[PDB]
């Protein structure tokens, strides 16, 4: 390549510049603060009692780190139904003020909780929007929400003057006039109560057992989002040319221990011209340095192809540790100019003919 | 629980000299032994700052608030546009225990106050609280002066704080002390005006406004801002 750069088949004695050596990163590391503030979902999923279908429990959720993997792998739940958001990508997506609507219904009517779905309780008790961005989780609770004498504590809305709008909760208990005469609070002709009790029994078959059903609604409005996954982190390595993503601040380099004393509220530092120099890992809370990976040109020292054929190679401004066909070659010498391979260091001193630098130079004997 | 207060206390609206106070850390970056020029919202040097010995005051862009209070009579703050349930509003209360930050459609009376009984418990600042959006609780904040800087940018409410013992009687001391960043809140309110809360038994504070301009800050070895220079005050500057 000396000949190729010179574009000649014969080369004169001297030292010539060539391509640039540069170290490459090995792997990647990511660090995020201690995953805490776990979002309180057990209080709504493992609550002792749930509300009626017509008076479903509505809860708001914000400022929490939600672990949806455990529910995703939860084998206790049977219905994990939703299409608006892919179930495995919840941890990636970030939202705010997730809504939880929980109740207990019959097993047969669990299908009624779906976008664009009708039925007996879908259009009367809890109606879903056609553009629903959420997910419904349902599971049998016959052993808990039923009585051997009959669970009569759960009621559902049966008769209504009109349907129910999506995301509407109507708990009004008023007599219904089914004819052309007022009821006046009398269960007379064309007069039926709007609420009817459930008849849950342990001996009831599949579809008649009480199922606990809760829908999660994800909304993302102009205010900043705050509810999403834990953002798993990797481990920490040192003294290696890598690339890093420290709490969103990303870049390449090599990291070492440092003795800087950050004031207790900073996260990183820089010297001049916007060049980051130190960081603080969000878990150990210690200060680490950053230096760029080594680079620099290479040069070839030759006595002239007329005289001999062997050469020497100089990596300038590079520590003699990340040396690597000429990875080993001959004995390697380290000088203030860089690292030299293919030459032998002596203790004599003569005139200078091929200047190398820092007060040293080379000649042909080897 | 509160009605119009007949005892219309008069706090004389005097003017005094801002001197060189009201400098806060503008970001969260460590710098050592460097001089950095930055353009941001600050309180211009040697300006008229209003001194009161609870009127409604405009918020403008940001507010520098100070009080050399003793026995901690200052209680809290109210923020919003109309300070009614008709509009989203914000409230800060700093009682004996943990401070409480609230964001709801609160309804106050003409004269909101706390009052104390001598048994030390009384709270009749507002009337109704129907729709709530944000809640938060933190550690209590508090011869000694307390300074705070309030900013509201991009749905982020930023509070910077600093308290320092004092010995001078009336005016603000002619010293320098940077303001470290205390709290950030991720709630958006189109605040236009604000108020104040006192502790009455059953009063001097200073207010200044911010402006956008350019400053030069000097960092010491440990990264603490130790002095600053305005860039639009004097030709020497
Ligand atoms: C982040 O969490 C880790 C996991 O526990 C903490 O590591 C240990 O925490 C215990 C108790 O806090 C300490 O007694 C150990 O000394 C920690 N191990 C270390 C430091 O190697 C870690 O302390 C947590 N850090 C923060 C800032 O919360
Ligand atoms: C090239 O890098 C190595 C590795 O850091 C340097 O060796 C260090 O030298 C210092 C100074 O004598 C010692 O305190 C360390 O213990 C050494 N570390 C190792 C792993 O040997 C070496 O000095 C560097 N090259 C030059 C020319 O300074
Ligand atoms: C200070 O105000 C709070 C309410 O703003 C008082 O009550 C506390 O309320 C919170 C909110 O649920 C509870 O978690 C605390 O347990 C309550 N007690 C505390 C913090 O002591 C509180 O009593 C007030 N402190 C006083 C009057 O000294
Ligand atoms: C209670 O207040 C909150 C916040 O002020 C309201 O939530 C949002 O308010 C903005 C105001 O412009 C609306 O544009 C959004 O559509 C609201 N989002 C949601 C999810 O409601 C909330 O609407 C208020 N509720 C009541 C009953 O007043
Ligand atoms: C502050 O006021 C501005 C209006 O000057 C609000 O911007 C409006 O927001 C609503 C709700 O999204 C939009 O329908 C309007 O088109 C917006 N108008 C303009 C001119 O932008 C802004 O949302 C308010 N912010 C807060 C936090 O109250
Ligand atoms: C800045 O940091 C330095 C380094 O810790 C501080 O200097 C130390 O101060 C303590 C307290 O007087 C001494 O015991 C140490 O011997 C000092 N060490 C050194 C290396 O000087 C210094 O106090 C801090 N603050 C300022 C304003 O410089
Ligand atoms: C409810 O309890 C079961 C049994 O321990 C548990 O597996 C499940 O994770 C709990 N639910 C939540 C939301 O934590
Ligand atoms: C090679 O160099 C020697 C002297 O160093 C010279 O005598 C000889 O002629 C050269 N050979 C060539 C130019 O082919
Ligand atoms: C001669 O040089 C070699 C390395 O080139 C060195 O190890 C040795 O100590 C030197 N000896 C003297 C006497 O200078
Ligand atoms: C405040 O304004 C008055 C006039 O109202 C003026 O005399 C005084 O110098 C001003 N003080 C300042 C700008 O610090």
């Amino acid at each position: 390549e000396t000949k190729c750069t010179l574009k000649s088949f014969t080369v004169e004695k001297g030292i010539y510049q060539t391509s640039n050596f540069r170290v490459q990163p090995t792997e990647s590391i990511v660090r995020f603060p201690n995953i805490t503030n776990l979002c309180p979902f057990g209080e709504v999923f493992n609550a002792t009692r749930f509300a009626s279908v017509y008076a479903w429990n509505r809860k708001r959720i914000s400022n929490c780190v939600a672990d949806y993997s455990v529910l995703y792998n939860s084998a206790s739940f049977s219905t994990f139904k939703c299409y608006g958001v892919s179930p495995t990508k919840l941890n990636d997506l970030c939202f705010t003020n997730v809504y939880a609507d929980s109740f207990v219904i019959r097993g047969d009517e669990v299908r009624q909780i779906a976008p664009g779905q009708t039925g007996k309780i879908a259009d009367y008790n809890y109606k879903l929007p056609d553009d629903f961005t959420g997910c419904v989780i349902a599971w049998n609770s016959n052993n808990l929400d039923s009585k051997v004498g009959g669970n009569y504590n759960y009621r559902y809305r049966l008769f209504r003057k009109s349907n129910l709008k999506p995301f509407e909760r109507d708990i009004s208990t008023e007599i219904y006039q089914a004819g052309s005469t007022p009821c006046n609070g009398v269960q007379g002709f064309n007069c039926y109560f709007p609420l009817q009790s459930y008849g849950f029994q342990p001996t009831n078959g599949v579809g008649y057992q009480p199922y606990r059903v809760v829908v999660l609604s994800f909304e993302l409005l102009h205010a900043p989002a705050t509810v999403c996954g834990p953002k798993k982190s990797t481990n920490l390595v040192k003294n290696k040319c890598v690339n890093f993503n420290f709490n969103g601040l990303t870049g390449t380099g090599v990291l070492t221990e440092s003795n800087k004393k950050f004031l207790p509220f900073q996260q990183f530092g820089r010297d001049i011209a916007d060049t980051t120099d130190a960081v603080r890992d969000p878990q150990t809370l210690e200060i680490l340095d950053i230096t760029p990976c080594s680079f620099g040109g290479v040069s070839v020292i030759t006595p002239g192809t007329n005289t001999s054929n062997q050469v020497a190679v100089l990596y300038q401004g590079v520590n003699c540790t990340e040396v690597p066909v000429y990875s080993t070659g001959s004995n390697v010498f380290q000088t203030r100019a860089g690292c030299l391979i293919g030459a032998e260091h002596v203790n004599n001193s003569y005139e200078c003919d091929i200047p190398i630098g820092a007060g040293i130079c080379a000649s042909y004997q080897s | 629980q509160c009605v119009n207060l007949t005892t219309r206390t008069q706090l004389p609206p005097a003017y005094t000299n801002s001197f060189t106070r009201g400098v806060y850390y503008p970001d969260k970056v460590f710098r050592s032994s460097v001089l950095h020029s930055t353009q941001d919202l600050f309180l211009p040097f040697f300006s008229n700052v209003t001194w009161f010995h609870n009127p409604v005051l405009p918020f403008n862009d940001g507010v520098y608030f100070a009080s050399t209070e003793k026995s901690n009579i200052i209680r809290g703050w109210i923020f919003g546009t109309t300070l009614d349930s008709k509009t989203q509003s914000l409230l800060i209360v700093n009682n004996a225990t943990n401070v409480v930050i609230k964001v709801c459609e609160f309804q106050f009376c003409n004269d909101p106050f706390l009052d104390v009984y001598y048994m030390k418990s009384e709270f009749r600042v507002y009337s109704s609280a129907n729709n709530c959006t944000f809640e938060y609780v933190s550690q209590p904040f508090l011869k000694n002066l307390r300074e705070f800087v309030f900013k509201n940018i991009d749905g982020y409410f930023k509070i910077y704080s600093k308290h320092t013992p004092i010995n001078l009687v009336r005016d603000l001391p002619q010293g320098f002390s940077a303001l470290e960043p205390l709290v950030d809140l991720p709630i958006g309110i189109n605040i236009t005006r604000f108020q104040t809360l006192l502790a009455l038994h059953r009063a001097a504070y200073y207010v200044g406004y911010l402006q956008p301009r350019t400053f030069l800050l000097k960092y010491n070895e440990n990264g603490t801002i130790t002095d600053a220079v305005d860039c639009a005050l004097d030709p020497l500057s």
